[PDB]
């Protein structure tokens, strides 16, 4: 009979809508969330070299725009089908771990801190970025010294920050010389405690709220993700 | 009515397909006079003095043209005849070669002779399919009357005259381009330097002049200098022929003399307009010509009396438009003819004209706004004054004109929601 | 597919060994064949020793010329200043309508073709539409059907 | 074909929403921060709803 | 006297009696903004940037087409002539689809470097959507049409110096397209020589040597090393671009020469692709 | 497309839940279209609730019916016994040889189409060479380059 709209879903990437259909009792019959946007990547390219992918396709998103690169160029050097060398394997693989450090610190830092800190029913002026450098001055330059530090990685292997050009299909542009590898080695018992002060952080939200953010949106599905033999590998 | 008719003053009077009647019509003579008597010089000088503004839509001193035509280094000069029409609703040039075969087949002897050339072109349209007959009889029977051969008149001079269908396209209407399609290429024109009257057809010189203006010389020596001055205004000199058309009561050439109020050559002469409902503008130069309205009266229409208001007058297209017809939708037509009739090398002519029709298309939906009529107004001086041969450099005349005399209309179409002619909103 | 081979490489040999002709070269072989196909351009160019571009650039950037078959009843509408101030637009745009074929490509089966035209020289009769045989002076709306279904 | 980050979890989020929704209900007066945590379920995956509609 | 003195934005300029604005111009030090002029080519008069004003005579010409006459006062940088350059680039933007984003030269672009110097913070005029073909047949080059300005750099540079004739315009007007032999693509074409001197020459991104795209930038070289081609005894003279210990574009030089810098495929696409083995 | 949907669709209106009626339904729809498309069938198949298979079959196994479209004119020549013993089977293979298609099918862009039929009647004035329209009396070997230029 009617729904409730909380369109535009904030602090979130891209459009989002989530709509609430209630009952004449004003019961949640059904929710669902919808995008709103849609650009068609899929219709774009037909007709492009595949060589223009990994220049193309980084367009779809900036906070992940390497992700989306070296997809492309894995599937570009499929199609090339090249070995990969080693250099060019750690490179990309540094390049992705810049970019997991870099996005998993806006995800925490800028996105997800305020509802984490200031508990979900704080006022909507201070929940943001904004609020959370005038209350807690010291968190939040702390996320954003991590995520420069995945975005300096980012910007050091492929000159821009958002979308960077570091990888060919088959195989990676530059290499690191020695004083910006040592420069990058120079931040990492800085960064490490960020992150461990994080890890911190909200181990102890999530033992503070025990058994409800227990049960706060868990349902019971199947967990893809990628392996080496039997490790975690990311790329 | 009374028009002093001296270009086309034989045309459907003379049998086109008989030569007889028109030498007994008094018209080789000069080829005689010229070839016999009078020394080339001595007809260079009497056409320099003569005062023959060059009818090709520019407006020239021919006599100068052709005197920059012969001191081109070179022993292969050619002599061309434009004989395409500009305007897709002028028969000027249709109507000429039709009537008076002959008149231009004299008047290019004559001046391949002044300027020494020998091989000659007339660029005649394909698509008259009776006008190319008529040039090719009137080329044939004047072969055996030893007028296009070996000695002319026993004179020691040469002189083929061929005839190039034209393919179909306004782009070859300037002299770069006319040049280039009858080399057998894409009319495409080059930028002078080098130059048509000294690198021209070939690499060799070339004098290209206009059909009009080559029917002219046939009584520049018959007659004389004071002659063709005793005609009007002293600045313009001569006579040229209009082909007013539109929505009057009766259309077909009207070669009016000189400079004469465009009261008595549209209000009484063509008489009224249809349904006597009283006219709104006039386009004096065709598509690379402007538009003249209840302001341009008791103006002389000579040549630079007219410069000055927009509108060069450019191979008589003469066309009336009455309240009935809307100016925005003119100012598209004409544009839309430009878009198709060129060759798409400049950025100006190519991306310019497609946009102005764009936004044109755009104020005439009422879609427009008045950032829309200010780069309308700016890209066509930009069009003008940056395009390449001259046909984009007067391409937005029937924007720039009508800019400059319904101005309010233009507003009237996007301001308010209105259009005289009620087609679309 | 052999008859386009000996005529183009016929019409061809009076221009052999001589400057320029590329313009009447191709006005001969539209009025024979109808149209220009790729094996007429194609022999064109052998025969020229002329570049297979420029022969279709030519061949391309003049109007009176097609690439593809023409119909076998042209009906040329006159799209000329005299005529557009009298209103030939809704002429041509109601055979576009009718017809259903875009504004300058020939029927599905080669009947008819939409070729608008400059001044056909009737401009005093206006608006005139040609349909491939003679002059039609008035050329009203209504009048537009009494000829298309006559000529076909 | 692009299969994307978000395109996976699209089912958990809606199911998520779902359960959030139906734990924090009110007839009326639709309060702001269940907004907040029917937002925080969407947020705790922190999607790239770019990448998801490519 | 051969020698002509001219007055270009001030600066007094000498040059050749025969020479063009734009050749007085580039001889002396001063910048003319030029997108259709390929040193070496004949100056083809198709972008009209280059138009420059003469002091007293108040209409524009093109500095690449028009002579120097013996003493004159030429104007190349005022408001109404960068109005008119910043609407001519606009128009090029408008009317063909420009995409910086994804294109293989975003850095070397004449289009686009004009574009930045003139401030075109915007296109003003309406953008035409219209389809043009990315014709991406060949293995080695790409004609991607959509960033096509059209300045015949690419026909003259394979109808004057290279000779196999395989690009000429096909429409007229708007419709006017680049194409290879009998309106096909550049695989099916027999006459192309695979040489590449049509990406030396063009300057807006359509042809693009594929092999090496996004690499092959002259913006982002670390070095430029001038030598000479060693495969065949003509010895082209090149001007490779060293990228991270790698060649990544060979363009030659010798575009003053009878040759005109058109190397061949083994030059412009064995010499970088050797490099990376 | 949408042309050849309903007309088909109402044709068979007047047969729907009786007996029979698919050999008249089609002599409808060749009589009306020229024709029998590869729609058309599919829609009698839809709407009689009559398999697609059965529909082909009976559409290719009598004569009369052409799936394919046929010529504006077409040139029935008679195979009959009486203009078969006069010889006939001449002017067809000359016919044959002159088109230049084959026995039975129709020309490249649909103006004329070879259609051996049986007795048009005139067994008296043999052999016959019906060109759409008349019948033909007497039809020596060169008296058919006179018919088959005016016709077209
Ligand atoms: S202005 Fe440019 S595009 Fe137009 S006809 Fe002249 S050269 Fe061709
Ligand atoms: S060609 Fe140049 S201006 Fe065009 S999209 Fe590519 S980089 Fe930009
Ligand atoms: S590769 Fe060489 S021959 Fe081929 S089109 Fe380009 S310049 Fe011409
Ligand atoms: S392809 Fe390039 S070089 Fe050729 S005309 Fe187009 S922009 Fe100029
Ligand atoms: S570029 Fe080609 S032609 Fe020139 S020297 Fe090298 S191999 Fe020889
Ligand atoms: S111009 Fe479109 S209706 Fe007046
Ligand atoms: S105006 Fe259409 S015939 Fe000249
Ligand atoms: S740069 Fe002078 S016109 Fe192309
Ligand atoms: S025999 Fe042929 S008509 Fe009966
Ligand atoms: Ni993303």
């Amino acid at each position: 009979v009617f729904k409730l709209e909380i369109n535009p879903v904030t602090r979130i990437e891209g459009h989002g809508k989530i709509t609430v259909m209630l009952d004449e009792s004003g019961h949640v019959r059904e929710t669902r969330f919808h995008v709103t946007q849609y650009r068609g990547f899929e219709v774009f390219t037909h007709g492009r070299d595949f060589r223009e992918m990994p220049v193309i396709t980084p367009r779809i998103c900036g906070i992940c725009p390497v992700s989306h690169h070296l997809a492309s160029a894995k599937a570009c050097d499929e199609i090339l089908g090249v070995t990969i060398t080693p250099a060019a394997h750690k490179l990309r693989e540094l390049m992705h771990m810049g970019q997991i450090v870099q996005s998993h610190a806006l995800s925490f830092f800028h996105l997800s801190s305020p509802d984490i800190l200031w508990g979900f029913d704080a006022p909507v002026k201070i929940r943001n970025v904004a609020g959370l450098v005038d209350r807690y001055p010291e968190l939040a330059k702390k996320g954003i010294m991590l995520r420069k530090f995945g975005q300096e990685i980012i910007k050091t292997l492929g000159g821009k920050k958002i979308h960077p050009w570091h990888s060919i299909p088959g195989g990676v542009n530059r290499s690191l010389t020695p004083q910006e590898r040592d420069a990058i080695a120079a931040q990492l018992p800085e960064m490490k405690s960020i992150a461990m002060e994080a890890i911190k952080l909200i181990k102890d939200y999530l033992q503070e709220g025990g058994e409800e953010l227990k049960e706060f949106a868990t349902l019971d599905t199947a967990y893809m993700g990628l392996v080496r033999d039997g490790y975690l590998e990311l790329y | 009515s009374k028009q002093h008719r001296i270009v086309l003053s034989n045309c459907g009077y003379i049998d086109p397909e008989k030569i007889e009647e028109y030498i007994a019509r008094d018209g080789y003579m000069a080829l005689g006079k010229a070839l016999l008597e009078m020394t080339p010089e001595e007809v260079l000088e009497e056409v320099k003095k003569s005062g023959l503004r060059g009818r090709g839509g520019a407006g020239f001193p021919t006599g100068l043209k052709w005197e920059f035509a012969k001191k081109a280094s070179g022993d292969k000069k050619y002599v061309i005849c434009n004989a395409d029409e500009g305007d897709p609703g002028a028969f000027m040039d249709r109507s000429t070669l039709e009537g008076d075969p002959h008149s231009v087949i004299e008047g290019m002897t004559i001046g391949a002779y002044v300027i020494g050339a020998d091989e000659g072109y007339i660029y005649c349209r394909a698509e008259y399919p009776l006008a190319i007959k008529r040039l090719k009889i009137a080329i044939a029977q004047a072969e055996e009357m030893g007028l296009l051969g070996d000695h002319i008149m026993g004179t020691n001079f040469s002189f083929h005259l061929h005839l190039k269908e034209g393919a179909g396209a306004f782009v070859c209407g300037e002299e770069t381009a006319l040049m280039a399609s009858i080399e057998g290429r894409r009319g495409m024109p080059r930028p002078r330097p080098p130059f048509p009257a000294q690198h021209g057809l070939w690499g060799k010189p070339t004098n290209i002049n206009n059909v009009e203006t080559w029917a002219n010389v046939p009584r520049i020596i018959l007659n004389g200098a004071d002659w063709f001055a005793s005609m009007g205004t002293e600045k313009s000199k001569g006579t040229k022929i209009f082909a007013l058309t539109g929505k009057i009561t009766n259309t077909g050439l009207i070669e009016v003399p000189m400079g004469i109020t465009i009261r008595e050559i549209i209000y009484e002469l063509g008489g009224g307009i249809l349904n006597g409902k009283e006219f709104k503008a006039v386009q004096i130069g065709g598509p690379s010509g402007g538009c003249l309205t209840k302001e341009h009266l008791d103006l002389p229409i000579d040549y630079e009396s007219l410069t000055a208001a927009g509108a060069i007058m450019g191979s008589g297209g003469l066309v009336v438009m009455d309240e009935d017809t809307c100016m925005v939708d003119v100012a598209k037509f004409f544009l839309e003819f430009t878009q198709r009739e060129s060759c798409g090398k400049c950025v100006p002519c190519r991306e310019g004209t497609k946009q102005m029709l764009l936004m044109l298309q755009k104020i005439c939906n009422g879609e427009g706004t008045m950032d829309d009529l200010s780069k309308l107004e700016e890209l066509a001086h930009m069009v003008k004054e940056t395009s390449l041969c001259g046909l984009g450099q007067t391409a937005p005349n029937p924007v720039i004109t009508t800019i400059r005399y319904f101005r309010d209309e233009y507003v009237a179409h996007i301001k308010d929601k209105r259009c005289p002619a009620k087609i679309c909103p | 597919t052999v008859d386009v081979v000996e005529k183009v490489k016929e019409i061809v040999a009076p221009w052999k060994g001589k400057q320029g002709g590329l313009i009447p070269i191709l006005q001969e072989v539209q009025r024979e064949l109808g149209y220009l196909p790729e094996e007429a351009l194609l022999t064109i160019s052998r025969e020229l020793k002329m570049p297979k571009a420029e022969v279709y650039g030519v061949a391309t950037f003049y109007a009176q010329f097609h690439l593809k078959p023409r119909g076998r009843h042209v009906i040329r509408v006159c799209r000329g200043t005299a005529c557009h101030v009298r209103g030939s637009l809704q002429i041509l745009e109601k055979v576009k309508q009718m017809l259903g074929i875009e504004e300058n490509e020939t029927t599905d089966d080669l009947r008819f073709t939409l070729e608008p035209v400059a001044c056909l020289g009737a401009c005093g009769l206006a608006p005139v539409m040609m349909v491939d045989e003679d002059t039609h002076g008035r050329m009203t709306p209504d009048k537009i059907q009494a000829i298309l279904d006559k000529y076909q | 074909n692009l299969i994307v980050a978000t395109g996976h979890n699209n089912f958990a989020m809606n199911k998520g929403v779902e359960m959030v929704a139906k734990k924090y209900i009110t007839g009326t007066n639709v309060p702001e921060g269940v907004f907040n945590r029917l937002e925080h379920v969407i947020r705790a995956y922190d999607p790239c709803l770019s990448c998801s509609t490519h | 006297m051969k020698e002509i003195t001219l007055t270009i934005d001030g600066k007094v300029c000498k040059g050749v009696q025969g020479d063009t604005i734009l050749d007085v111009a580039n001889k002396n030090d001063v910048y003319i903004p030029t997108l259709c002029y390929q040193k070496g080519l004949t100056p083809i008069g198709a972008c009209r940037m280059c138009v420059v004003q003469l002091e007293g005579n108040p209409k524009m010409l093109p500095s690449c087409t028009t002579p120097a006459q013996d003493g004159m006062v030429v104007v190349t940088k005022n408001e109404k002539l960068k109005d008119y350059r910043r609407q001519i680039l606009e128009l090029l933007f408008a009317g063909r689809n420009h995409f910086c984003m994804y294109c293989s030269q975003s850095g070397d672009c004449e289009l686009q470097r004009l574009a930045i110097e003139h401030e075109m913070d915007s296109v003003r005029f309406p953008y035409l959507y219209e389809d043009f073909e990315v014709d991406a047949t060949d293995p080695n080059l790409m004609m991607d049409h959509n960033r096509c300005v059209l300045c015949q750099r690419c026909i003259r540079t394979c109808s004057e110096i290279v000779g196999a004739h395989t690009l000429d315009l096909e429409r007229r007007g708007w419709q006017a397209k680049v194409i290879a032999d009998l309106g096909k693509r550049l695989r099916e074409s027999d006459t192309c020589v695979n040489c590449g001197a049509c990406a030396q020459s063009c300057p807006t991104g359509t042809i693009t040597i594929r092999e090496f795209a996004y690499r092959g930038r002259r913006s982002e070289c670390d070095a430029v090393v001038e030598s000479v081609c060693p495969l065949c005894a003509v010895g082209c003279k090149i001007k490779t671009y060293v990228r991270t210990g790698s060649i990544v574009r060979v363009e030659g030089t010798g575009v003053e020469e009878p040759d005109g810098g058109q190397l061949c495929h083994m030059g412009r696409w064995w010499l970088p692709e050797s490099t990376e083995r």
